[PDB]
């Protein structure tokens, strides 16, 4: 049969979602990508470049106008005329408003499409914006993190392509399912919060037994996303479990809310 | 139009103008002009950034102890580098010295980040530059099975293995959604690998997409996450508790364990799949040894690299060598002092900022970053770019200089310094495989030559990350487990006014990181990354960047499509988010 | 000495005896003893259980909901299958339905059981009495890569690799340290593979000590872990959530992902390694198909397992067909009833254990388990046993007989039920595994049948997973996501006395529990385990068990050294803490 | 370069701990096996039988007398004279002294040899008991389980391997690596035990968002192992995140402190 149509632009990025996606333990990204999905446009792996890129490009929104999906990656800059990011010698919002106007739904991976993560930071030089903040009249979902976790972004793709509907969404967006509860209202150092045990400089003796984050900084209290249920990296790690705080990496403004190591 | 000389090339932006915009399999977003003569050969190339974000900006007025976290987002290609030259750079500033073991695991955080980098840049991004995909369709099985076992002792190669991911191809293929593969270069008379090495690598385009996720489980262990992973000022966060109470909550037995197998993993995938497929590349591509050359017989730039004695960045500790090269003159390596004014300088007359003075270069203590978007009489408009003016200015990419130098960065320079420097492991590493294709030396300083000294750099990395285990664990043996100095760690303890800089080889080059703190807050924070130096764009001199001098004079077999513009650019392994940050 | 007819055999404990004690490479504690006459063939044999625990007594009083978790631990082998058995007995018992998903997923713990048990059976526990693994050192690896690449897709099969594996055995047996291999029995004339053969399916031991590890991620996304995976009364515990607030806490589309990639695994691996090896193992022992038949060509036991249609356990409900023959009358498959009295009995007149009457049979809601370490005049002591006394109490595991008829059960046993009852996929399956072999039906009634079953049974589980979580997936889009029905729960809502029968098809065979309770505890839990079958002793008529049948008539080649009795011990995959429990 | 010798008996046991140690992730346990330990006798994996096995191991005991590693799984029976247990015709008991009397040290694997397990609960009909009652002159580290984690497994036997020393132990001979700390001290459910947030009925709401099992009888507050943290087969699971309260299988006894299902 054939597969849902999919095109992946990039604004304003670092790519690691992108990086992220790639790493999916479980689908592989090789499966969705050869059998779950038909990714018909992304620069960062396709083979055409320039005008033949171009031509894909054209080619897809047009063939399949109202039947793609378009993951967004990374944001517009309103800056400049739009001209801090460049595709095809014009602003990149006019690729994301001729790309979103034959999309059936948009996903905004990570903080950048989400919220702006960090160059919407103080003093955000590009005016960089997020998606829903240009484009109003589409199905958003947002999957925030910088990046997500690469089995959060291939579990929701396989949501959709299963179940052939949207994920339910918080108030912001945000699939119930992976950002529905905080990190600290699932992490395993909970207990040595609960306790009064908390690491107080780095390398001290409660760092080396595991005791909580939160006097060095950890914003698991006012973070939603899935790092201390579902982890990193098929289930190896997440930042707490390595002796991090939390940044706040999945919520609007993290980068802004203070110092990483001020306490909540 | 006009002509002028410089470093023996004549740039002539007279005759046809070719256009590839965007350019794909790379990080981010570039522009590429070029002209061609009647004889389909480039006279002119013009390397564009097309992005920037403004990280210097953003830096100002933090607290440099979170600078590491804000700079790793320069790019989630080369994750955890920024990380890793920002806290050396914070440190330098401050003056903190981290325990051994923090030193040993940031070199395990760059060599997994060197492994993984260099094998997905292969496959994902430069591979299908020289493997045709559709004409793996055309291979036969058992064909394909004994070129495989003819190169490598890899276990997976039965004729029904080729069968089985060949027919995968075919059923892709067969619904007319070629996906990735649509639209590209297919049958383009530069592919000129054998229909069973296309299947080869077309096996092992899919085998390493599948395996890199496994690479970054290092960063995860260490680091808590891939992409981005944490890291302090100090050390690292990732305490560990090997034989006490509460070892579950550290970095114990059971997590040095899973790196352990995580290193063997990686060794063999990168000696068994990828060092074979690039020697093939090569065996099947020799003409491709005398194209590309651009800065590579010329000027070279390497800061060097892991530093093996902790706090010591000097020649006798860092394990991946430092100099530069000028003028072509490889019996001079000189060495680089990332302090002195008259060596690293950045240009901005061909580049969308303001200086005071834009005929001369700013070192990076001295460095402005005040974004000007004056791409000047373009052919459109400056909002509807058909051809850039790179007589005026022409990028989002400063026009990094060493000494006045144009310099080339990445893994060919590393080997070329390396080599010309008398490492025993370097020369034979290179005289072996440039032997194994009966070529000469110079055959490296090439587009070919940065594809296989990358693989090559992938087989050292892994090597590397075995012996900085084992480094780690001498140590745990004997009972050293500091992972964190934090003497320094409140800023009342810093100096009031105190300047550092933090280097490294990221995968693509020299990476620095120059900081200011004033006042507990970053004053100053200028980046110079190793895609800066290689996509460069003019001085006042005139004088071309590496991407700008390696296109120079190719041949274009087909203009409307830039397989040869291609194949040299995704050589660098260009990553434009680093470049402007 | 003496000698006896009983089922066509003539047991006669003339001649030299021979014991096997330990017997290895099974789980647990087993002796055998026979008798050899002067043609060096078995003319008495002699199966003993050398342990017992004793839990149907530890599970008097406990609470029924508590059973499945203590019985589980009769055995980590085949784990989970106990408390399978035991949750549906005690659902039985109060009369409890679990939802469909509850039903599915334990379906699926079964299947995943079946693949994991019999990938490890064919390859740790047996394998070694097939192929010579030192003789494997003597092959050529580029022989032994085309041997693979001619049985096998698999892609693993590179002369390298061979060769690799080859040097690895090489350099762990140089120094003498051969471990598990030392003082085995090879260079005996029984192993007939050529040393490519051997060399192929040491590697692929290898690989199989590897990957079953993998299979067992199921168990521990719906069971927390393995071994020893939870479960409840009343369906399973692990709560469903794909699409609402906390998906985090449950069973979400992550997991089930996971479970979809280790399913895809273990149907390749098993159709691609063990199915090919096992015909080679049939292709190059061949006489085998006439050695061991024992009760096949008899009497022959299934319970029938995997109920498609939740709380169904009748014959249109079970995937995998339940019936007996007896007699030699495969025309005639028969009806099971384990509620019938006169159908399942135990017999202790020659194990030890105290009934009132030791020559009548007990059914087991009518079952005591009263231990009495018996073993009369063994010429030595009652710690010291020389010969066991097979004419008076020689086990610890009781003689189950069905309508007083001596059973063989398990995977050949399945086979030949659900063949004869003109099971389609069984018949198609059989004729084609047969003629590939170039050997009549007949041939599958041996020990070679034994094994052949086993492996085909990896093959159809594998097959059943994927359909399983398909049937799961289905429930989950149309929004049936219940996991656990608990009306029941609470002992207040429980019958005053009642009682229940639980029975699966475990890797070995026929299983069943049968509990009674009273006032809200087990009063009775009596277990008669696939093992308690086929190594039970002789009951009251002398009549023999399928271990000692299939070892009656076996020659020997070199008495002093057991190859023959370990290869028909072993392909009835003997669990000596199953038979005991 | 010569490998530790290893002997591994089994007494009474369900054979849950061989079949935990093959499942070791890292290292695999084919890797154990072929390069860090001599496994020189093991009744379930060896190709030897009878008087061949019997063979080995005499010559193993008395080759490398006072150098070799005595694997414990399972327990000795006392009752009718240790006939319960029989090897090679004796109780095993006898085989279990011997072995015990030319190893340098003993590895007690299991709740079984540690403590007894299953089989030792009441009314223990065998007497089944635990390795250290009969052994008393041998250091005997306790790794208890039923069975013990593979990853926890390997991890002590490469540290033995790698370190050259015994782990550190509790007062009850347990590793304090992986045993120091108690399971509801590092459970990702820990918040909603704090917060009162408990599963009230299997599959109720709460069950479905990974509210804490104490109410449903979770031994996890009495329990020391490191299955909160550590996790089981290469960190996919552990009993409490699959939705079932612990049953307390690493300690003493836990089979005799009331129902599964009774909270603490
Ligand atoms: C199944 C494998 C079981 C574990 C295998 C472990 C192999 C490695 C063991 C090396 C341990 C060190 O050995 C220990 O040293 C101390 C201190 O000198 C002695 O005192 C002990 O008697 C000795 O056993
Ligand atoms: S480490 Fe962070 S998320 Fe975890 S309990 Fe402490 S404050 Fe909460
Ligand atoms: S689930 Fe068990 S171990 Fe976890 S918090 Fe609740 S009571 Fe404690
Ligand atoms: N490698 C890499 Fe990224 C670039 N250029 C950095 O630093
Ligand atoms: N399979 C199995 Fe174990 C036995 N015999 C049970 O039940
Ligand atoms: Fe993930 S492209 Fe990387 S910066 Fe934070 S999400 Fe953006
Ligand atoms: Fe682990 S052999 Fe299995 S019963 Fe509890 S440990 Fe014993
Ligand atoms: S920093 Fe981000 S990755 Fe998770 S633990 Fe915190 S939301
Ligand atoms: S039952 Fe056992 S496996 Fe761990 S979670 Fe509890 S100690
Ligand atoms: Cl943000
Ligand atoms: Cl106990
Ligand atoms: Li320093
Ligand atoms: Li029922
Ligand atoms: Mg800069
Ligand atoms: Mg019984
Ligand atoms: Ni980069
Ligand atoms: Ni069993």
């Amino acid at each position: 049969k054939p597969r849902i149509p999919v095109v992946w632009i990039h604004g304003l990025e670092c790519t690691c979602c992108t990086e992220s996606f790639i790493r999916s333990a479980h689908p592989l990204a090789k499966d969705v990508i050869l059998s779950l999905i038909s990714l018909d446009y992304d620069d960062t792996l396709m083979a055409a470049a320039g005008t033949q890129a171009e031509e894909v490009f054209e080619d897809i929104i047009t063939q399949y106008n109202g039947k793609y999906i378009l993951a967004v990656e990374g944001n517009p800059p309103l800056g400049e005329q739009g001209m801090f990011c460049i595709s095809s010698g014009r602003p990149f919002i006019e690729k994301l408003k001729r790309a979103a106007a034959g999309a059936s739904a948009i996903i905004a991976w990570g903080t950048c499409a989400s919220w702006g993560c960090v160059q919407a930071a103080r003093p955000n030089p590009t005016q960089a914006t997020p998606i829903d903040k240009v484009i109003t009249d589409k199905p958003i979902i947002k999957v925030p993190g910088c990046p997500p976790i690469p089995d959060v972004m291939s579990a929701i793709i396989t949501y959709m392509v299963t179940f052939d509907r949207l994920p339910d969404v918080d108030r912001m967006g945000r699939p119930l399912m992976f950002y529905g509860q905080r990190i600290h209202d699932k992490c395993y150092r909970r207990a040595h919060f609960d306790a009064g045990e908390f690491v107080q400089s780095w390398d001290d003796d409660a760092a080396r037994k595991g005791y909580c984050l939160y006097k060095m900084g950890c914003k698991g209290p006012c973070t939603y996303n899935a790092c201390s249920s579902t982890r990193w990296n098929d289930g190896v790690s997440f930042p707490i479990q390595s002796g991090h705080g939390c940044l706040g990496c999945a919520e609007n403004g993290f980068w802004d809310r203070g110092s990483f190591y001020s306490r909540v | 139009s006009t002509q002028y000389e410089t470093q023996g090339y004549t740039i002539n932006n007279a005759g046809r103008r070719l256009v590839v915009d965007p350019i794909t399999r790379i990080e981010g977003h570039m522009r590429c002009e070029v002209n061609i003569n009647d004889q389909n050969v480039i006279t002119n190339a013009v390397s564009c950034g097309t992005m920037f974000r403004g990280l210097e900006i953003i830096l100002q007025g933090r607290d440099p102890r979170d600078a590491w976290a804000f700079v790793e987002r320069i790019c989630g290609v080369c994750t955890g580098v920024h990380a890793l030259a920002s806290v050396y750079a914070i440190e330098d500033a401050i003056g903190i010295k981290v325990p051994d073991n923090a030193n040993i695991i940031r070199n395990i955080m760059l060599a997994t980040l060197w492994c993984h980098d260099h094998l997905v840049h292969f496959y994902q991004l430069a591979g299908m530059d020289w493997i045709d995909v559709l004409d793996a369709l055309k291979a036969d099985p058992r064909k394909t099975s004994e070129l495989a076992q003819s190169l490598s002792s890899w276990p997976k190669s039965s004729p029904g293995y080729f069968f089985d991911v060949q027919n995968r191809l075919k059923k892709f293929v067969e619904g007319g959604q070629l996906g990735i593969f649509r639209n590209g270069y297919w049958g383009h008379p530069q592919y000129k690998l054998p229909p069973e090495a296309n299947l080869m690598g077309f096996a092992h385009y899919l085998e390493a997409l599948d395996f890199q996720r496994e690479i970054v489980k290092i960063h995860a262990v260490f680091g808590g996450k891939n992409p981005h992973p944490n890291w302090i000022v100090g050390g690292m966060p990732c305490a560990i508790n090997i034989d006490e109470s509460g070892a579950v909550g550290a970095v114990n037995m059971e997590r040095l364990n899973l790196v352990q197998s995580i290193i063997t993993r990686t060794a063999d995938f990168i000696n068994n799949v990828m060092i074979p497929d690039a020697l093939a590349i090569g065996q099947f591509n020799k003409p491709w040894s005398e194209i590309g050359t651009g800065l590579s017989d010329k000027c070279v730039l390497s800061y060097g690299a892991f530093p093996d004695i902790a706090n010591d960045f000097g020649e006798k500790s860092l394990l991946m060598p430092g100099g530069a090269v000028i003028n072509g003159d490889f019996n001079n390596v000189l060495p680089v002092d990332l302090v002195d004014p008259q060596q690293v300088q950045e240009f901005v007359d061909h580049a969308w900022y303001r200086y005071p003075n834009d005929q001369v270069g700013r070192h990076p203590f001295d460095g402005i970053t005040d974004p000007w978007y004056n791409p000047g009489d373009v052919k459109g408009s400056d909002t509807n770019i058909q051809q850039l003016n790179e007589q005026e200015r022409y990028s989002w990419i400063k026009a990094p200089r060493w000494r006045g130098n144009a310099m080339e960065v990445g893994p060919l320079a590393r080997t070329l310094i390396a080599y010309h420097k008398g490492d025993a492991a370097t020369v034979e590493s290179v005289d072996r495989m440039m032997s194994a294709l009966n070529l000469p030396l110079s055959g490296i300083q090439s587009t070919l030559g940065r594809i296989l000294c990358r693989a090559h750099e992938a087989q050292w990395a892994a090597g590397k990350l075995q012996y900085f285990f084992d480094k780690l664990m001498t140590n745990l043996k004997n009972g050293n487990l500091a992972t964190a100095s934090t003497e320094k760690w409140e800023p009342a303890t810093w100096p009031t006014e105190c300047r550092g800089v933090g280097f490294t080889e990221a995968p693509r080059g020299a990476l620095g990181h120059w900081a200011a703190i004033r006042d507990g807050k970053i004053d100053l924070y200028q980046c110079v990354v190793p895609t800066t130096w290689n996509a460069s764009p003019r001085d006042p001199k005139g004088q071309i960047g590496a991407y700008e001098a390696a296109l120079m004079n190719t041949k274009m077999a087909i203009p409307e499509q830039p397989l040869e513009i291609l194949r040299t650019l995704h050589s660098f392994d260009p990553c434009l988010a680093c470049s402007t940050h």
